Parts: C-alpha cells; sequence; structure tokens
C-alpha cells in the first residue's frame, strides 16, 4: 500500500537530496559543448594592446 | 512515448532501429510468479526463484 | 466492479482452473488479497522512448 | 560455519529476543528458509564510482 501511494519515493526524495549538501548538482551536468573560446587565445590579444 | 522499460529495450532492439531509451525509471514494480492461495507449491516456488 | 468476477490468468487460479501462472504478472495490491506471489524474478519501470 | 549459530539482526528474529526488523536487510536465499521477507521496498545493485 505505500508503495503503490508513492510514500516510499517521498521519504526516498526527502532524505537524499532535500537533505543534500550538493544543492541542485544535477543542473551543472547538463551542459557541454566543444569549440575554442577567449581561454584559448587570451595571450594573442594581450600581444595585440 | 512513456512506457515500460522491458518492453522499450525490445522494440530498441528491433528493426528498423531508429528509437533509443534515455533516463532512468520513473517507478518500481516486479513481475512474479502466481500460485493459488494454499497450494503446495507455493514454498517451493520461492525458494527456485532466489 | 458489477460481477465481482475475475478474467484472465488472475481468474483461472480462483477459480480452479489453472494450477500455476508463469508469465508477466504485476505484483499489485488487489491480486495480492486473491492470490499468492513470489519474490519478483525481474524488476521494471516507467522509461522513455524517442 | 563451525557452531551453526546465527548473528546480528538475523540472530535476534531467529532466538526471539526482537519481534520485526526494519533495516537495510537483503532478501537471499539462505535468510529465507529461516525467518520470513516482506516484498521489497527498495531495489539496488552493484554501481561504480568515480
Ligand atoms: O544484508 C546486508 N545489507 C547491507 C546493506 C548495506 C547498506 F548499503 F549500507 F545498506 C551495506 N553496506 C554497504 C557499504 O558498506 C557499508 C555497509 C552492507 C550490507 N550487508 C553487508 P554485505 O555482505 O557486504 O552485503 C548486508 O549483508
Amino acid at each position: 500500500k505505500l508503495s503503490e501511494q508513492g510514500v516510499l519515493d517521498k521519504l526516498k526524495n526527502k532524505w537524499w537530496y532535500d537533505k543534500g549538501e550538493c544543492g541542485a548538482k544535477d543542473s551543472g551536468s547538463k551542459e557541454k559543448t566543444s569549440a575554442l573560446s577567449l581561454s584559448n587565445v587570451a595571450g594573442v590579444f594581450y600581444i595585440l594592446v | 512515448y512513456l512506457l515500460e522499460s522491458t518492453m522499450n529495450e525490445y522494440i530498441e532492439q528491433r528493426k528498423p532501429c531508429d528509437t533509443m531509451k534515455v533516463g532512468g525509471n520513473l517507478d518500481s514494480k516486479g513481475y512474479g510468479i502466481a500460485t493459488p492461495k494454499g497450494s503446495s507449491l507455493g514454498t517451493p516456488v520461492n525458494l527456485a526463484v532466489l | 466492479a458489477d460481477t465481482k468476477i475475475w478474467n484472465g490468468m488472475v481468474g483461472e487460479l480462483v477459480y480452479g482452473k489453472a494450477d500455476i501462472a508463469i508469465a508477466p504478472l504485476t505484483i499489485t495490491l488487489v491480486r495480492e488479497e486473491v492470490i499468492d506471489f513470489s519474490k519478483p524474478f525481474m524488476s521494471l519501470g516507467i522509461s522513455i522512448m524517442i
């Protein structure tokens, strides 16, 4: 009965995640891209200035 | 399309191989072998599965 | 709900026609009262197909 | 293996010191013969940490 009413799912979300110190860490794992940025070519601008 | 995970893995392995599964399971359930109540097979079947 | 009659593999175990059911039968609360289940041999859940 | 006696929470259930055990107790075969397990409330497995 506790399984089908989601009360086991409710307790699992509260103890594992809501008392979690790594707050909303799953959002940071999403972003990924591959291109040249300013950090790669920063020294060329420093020679230019 | 939201469906059970066992059918989701089966359609992925069939032609034309166009679908995939992402993420994890949303809930938990199980499949069980069923016997009528009070039968003599209920105890040997239970120990056979484990 | 009207006739209070089970149909299917659950019905054949209750009324006496079948001796055992080896099938993907989901362990639920309502089916637990009428027949007996073993430990789960397979675990599944709801997933995403894209 | 030498003395054929249990210890821990499985020992307290067999020899009568307690009445119920609500704990992360894994459903195995050798524990199934001596005590009774309910349907599983949590599913798990081996995973990888990097
Ligand atoms: O029934 C059992 N349930 C167990 C449950 C857990 C936990 F995950 F913490 F709930 C653990 N740990 C895993 C990591 O190290 C610390 C304790 C051990 C368990 N063991 C001992 P096993 O023989 O190594 O499996 C059992 O016997």
